[PDB]
Formats: C-alpha cells, structure tokens, sequence
C-alpha cells in the first residue's frame, strides 16, 4: 500500500442529539474555529449557525445561540489543542487526553472560556500503536477511537452531569485526525484478519 | 518485519509532526 | 474577520418527508434547474431522479415521477427567482417574499406551471438586517431564516391544504443564499452574546 | 440538453442497517477497493473503518471488523466487476446481472473470497433502454434501478437467508454508475411526462 | 426522431465503453 | 461604529448585487 499526504489534517462532523446535521467540514489550514455564526465560504471557519434542521426543537435552538465564537482547533507539531473562545464552556472527550492523565478513556473534560487543552499528542499515540500490534488485529482496529475526539458546546455530560451520553447533548462535533489515521492504516493492512469467524448466516 | 520499520518510522515522525507516511517518506 | 467571495451563490439540500436525501448541491452558475432526471455531472442541473432512498414509500415515489423539468432558480442583480418548468406546480415558503406582501412569514405560495416568482430581494434583506441590530443578538441571529427558502414539488402545504408542515410533503428542497449569509455574518460577529445565561447543567 | 463527461465513473454510499453512514465516495480511477481500513486520503480506497456512527451496536461493529480487504470494483470497457478480497464473502444485488441470467431482479448473488462477478454490462443496458421507450415515461424512469447495485459485506440476505432485505444487513454499500445514468437522462428528457395526474391536494 | 439517434449512438458506444454522451460525441 | 459602516456598505451593495463583503470590497 502507498500513501499520499492528506490535503486536510482533520475532518469535522456536527450533530444535534443523535442526529447528524450539515456537511462534513474538511480543514486544510492548521488553525480553524468552529463557531455559531454564518460565513459559508471560509476555509478557516466551520460556521454552525447557517446549518438548518427542520426537526430541531427549542433546547437545541437556544443552545446554538450560545455557541458564539465557539472553539478554536489547531495543531503545533504533533500536538492538537482546543481553545474555548465561546462565552460558554465546551466539554471534550479525548481518549488520547484521558490516557495521558490516567483517566477512564470515556472521561469528559470541561474547558472554561479563555482556556485551552491539549487534546491529542501524536507521540503518545505512536507508542500506543506500537504496543497494540502485540494484542492482535482487533486491538489495533479499536485505535481509531484514539483518532476521534468529541466535543459538546455549552452542555456537559458524563459522571458530573445529568446528561450521560454525548448523544444527549444538543450541540456537539466529532473530529477525525487524518494523519494518525493513515499511520494506523499502514499498520492495520499488515495485521491479518481477526481470529473469530463470522458466518454469512448468523 | 515491515511492521517494525513502520512503527520505528512513526515513533520518529510523531515526535514533532502530525503528517502521515507520505510526508515522512519525503524527509 | 475577513471574507472571500463564495464560489457558490447558493446551496440546495433535498428532502423526502422529514428525511434528508442525497448530497448537498452547490451552485456555481447563476442559473440552474432542480429536476427529476438523472444527469449526475452538470453544474447547472441538480438531478433528483438518481437519488436513492431504500426507505422511501409509494407516495414519495409517485411524486418523484411528476417532478419532471422541476424548478429553475436564477438571480438577476440582487433578486432571486423560481420558475415552474414542471407540469405540476411548486410551492414556495420564502419569508423574504412573504414580508414583501405583508403575509405571515410561514405563508406558502403556489407557483403554477409556466409562472415565476421573485423569492428574494437583497435590498429588502439589507434593510431588515439594518433594523435588526437595534433588537439585539438573537434578533439578528434569526435572520438566517430570511436566507433559507423551502419549496415543495407537486404537493402543497399550509393553511389551504391537508398537509400542514413542509416535512409532510413527499419531495422538497431547502435553498441557502450564501451572499446574504456572509453579510449576516459580518454583522453577527459584531453583536456580542445573548443576555440570558445558559448553564452547563440545565 | 448538453452533457459533460463525468469526472467520476461511479459514486458509492455506505450504510449500516437502514441508516446512511459517512460521506459519499466519488471514484475517479477505473479501479478501487472498498475496505474496512482507515486511509482517509486515497482516491483508490473507500475506507470504511474510519467512519463513525455513535448509534451503531455490536452486530454492526463485529461485522465491520470482518470487512478487511473488502471488495475491489473496476470496469473494463463497458463491463463492471466486483472481486471479493475479503476473507468473508460479499453479497450482490444487481438487476443488470440478474436479468442476464434470467433471475428475479431482486435476486442476491454470493461472491466467495477470491472470486469475481460481472455486475454490469453496458451493452445489455443499452438494449433494455432502447426497449423501454416503447413502454412510456415511467418505464424508462425505473431504469435507474439498473444503474444502482447494492452489496452487503459478510452477511447475506434474501430467499436463502434469515435477513430478508438489504436494510437488515449490518454493513452494505450502494453503487451508482454515472455513465449509464447520463445516457438514461438523454432519453428521459425526451419522454414527456407521465399520463396519470397528481393533484396538489391528494 | 432524436430518440432513435440517441439509442443508436448508445447501442454503439456501449459495446466497449462506460462513458456518457459527451465522450461518444468526441469519437 | 463598524456596524454602521457594514450596514451602509450592504445597503449599497444589495441594490444591484447578491455578492458578499469581499465582492463589494473590490468595487
């Protein structure tokens, strides 16, 4: 297998509750904001305010009005950061981040306005990828979760909150890191197949 | 095998970059 | 904030009932048709006949067969028009249009075959945008609805019909006007935040 | 009506059960694989392993782990082939294929690992298109089904299986052939409208 | 009419190609 | 402030165009 460098360092999908809303945003510049405004043609702004959803109700709509300046996402070397530009907090679930601090990988971290958090470190990811090959195909396969980061605007979820899953928050986004996914692919294509058999029938 | 080379190459590329195998291959 | 001219003057999303179907169409040419045929690679034709939906039932399918030549959408200066090329009528809900004639902004206008209707006037929009700043952030924020226009093929909805919402019509489209959305963004980014507080918890 | 050659010979949509997942893949190269891995930026690989679905359950997840090398799709002249590279079989529903062998057009064919099957022959399609004009608009209109091919990974469906519809399989894809769809469009635009009337009201 | 020409042209283009009417038009 | 200038500029651009602030900025 051969590889070409991704034109986009990440891709971002927006969600309301359990429903995907709008097109996937593909990020070509190393810094970008996901905000609640309405510029449709800026390669550095994923503007959520112009996305329609005939099905959305009042909780989602009030929340959307509070995204505001939203979240700034950028990378420096092999490290990815999120900065809360919104007047309201944002809540991040990054397995790579959680493993760094010894937390459960489903832990949700709160970012108050004006603060930033390192949500991904590639060097820690490479180390985990190196160890996963000793665990078999399925172990490597799950590492895609290390390359996906989920973030909710305004509303928290998890142990400290009444909302328990990300699909219960009104306004959230799903970030995929394309560089690390390519390195994962280079390993997966050399791992064989899983040992347990699937029948065509079951 | 090729797995060990891939991991060694990624452990090195990852210390300061987010790029994939192509970017590394063009060091 | 700085701006680059949108490559596409509008974007169009297709729907069946309450379900979004197919990819968003992005319009680069100042005139285009949304029709019921099947050319996949024409920058001037959004062809609905080739969109699949394993979930659709017979009402949607019979309707799709009657879209035919569909609707032609074009702008002249700062004015956007829809022309019914279909043998069946199309039904338009354009707040900008409704405000022009003093109608409720949810009013639905019927366009018989061979007729056209001016569904947007930018100069009226600029005036409304100018007045909205005196009403606060949320008032400006709602003006995205002025930039979205919804249209149903064949089947009407609203007061004069049995179908009461657009999500009850089998075949409809959602148009976003990107130029006006950029001017809205230029104002929104200077409006501050809403006054009512959202908690992370509620 | 005039035509420009499609940049992409086909487009592919991925599904889990009755839910569409991920972006549509547009194929510019005459050979491509749809696999279960994670390279996000290869014009010859539609990689399903990196697609997220917060809603998916365990059956879909175990299945995804068995896609593996997946399916290779390529055309030679006016003929399209699918080759099972996966360690598990793939199951194909191609009306064009089924008509060739005199089967019901909803018949599902099983492709064991290492085998290939000619899923489309354009010359047979042209002949059917030629005959359909004598049957009226609706008959030509249905021929889009000849240009769509559905394929399930690992799990079968239909008469020989417990799953009865494609929406019951955990992991399947929907292929659209863009060249044949353009020829269909060239005919449809010359067929008039259907004879049965739709009212705006019913 | 133009239907007969379209079908004749497609019956010929389809014997060895997957291209649409534009590709044929440029034989 | 900058709001008044934005509105004045849009009231003028909108009388005959659908373009955004960039197109206007390049009058």
């Amino acid at each position: 297998v051969t590889y070409s460098e991704p034109a986009f360092w990440c891709s971002i999908a927006y969600y309301e509750l359990n429903q995907r809303v709008g097109e996937t945003f593909h990020a070509s510049q190393p810094s970008l904001t996901v905000d609640g405004f309405t510029d449709p043609s800026n390669s550095e702004r994923f503007c959520l305010g112009l996305l329609s959803n005939v099905n959305r109700n009042a909780t989602v709509e009030m929340t959307r009005r509070h995204i505001g300046r939203g979240v700034r996402l950028y990378y420096i070397g092999g490290e990815v950061f999120a900065e809360c530009l919104s007047d309201s907090a944002i809540f991040v679930q990054s397995p790579n981040c959680n493993q760094r601090y010894g937390w459960h990988p489903a832990t949700v971290c709160k970012i108050p306005p004006g603060c930033n958090l390192k949500i991904f470190n590639n060097q820690e990811f490479a180390a985990l990828l190196a160890q996963s090959v000793n665990q078999g195909f399925e172990a490597v396969y799950q590492l895609t979760r290390m390359c996906t980061i989920r973030m909710s605007f305004v509303k928290g979820w998890g142990a400290e909150y009444r909302r328990q899953t990300v699909t219960s928050t009104p306004c959230w986004i799903e970030l995929h890191l394309n560089g690390p996914l390519q390195w994962l692919d280079k390993v997966l294509t050399q791992m064989g197949s899983p040992s347990v058999r699937c029948s065509s029938m079951s | 095998p090729g797995l060990q080379k891939t991991l060694e190459q990624f452990h090195l590329s990852s210390m300061s970059s987010l790029g994939g195998p192509a970017a590394f291959s063009a060091r």
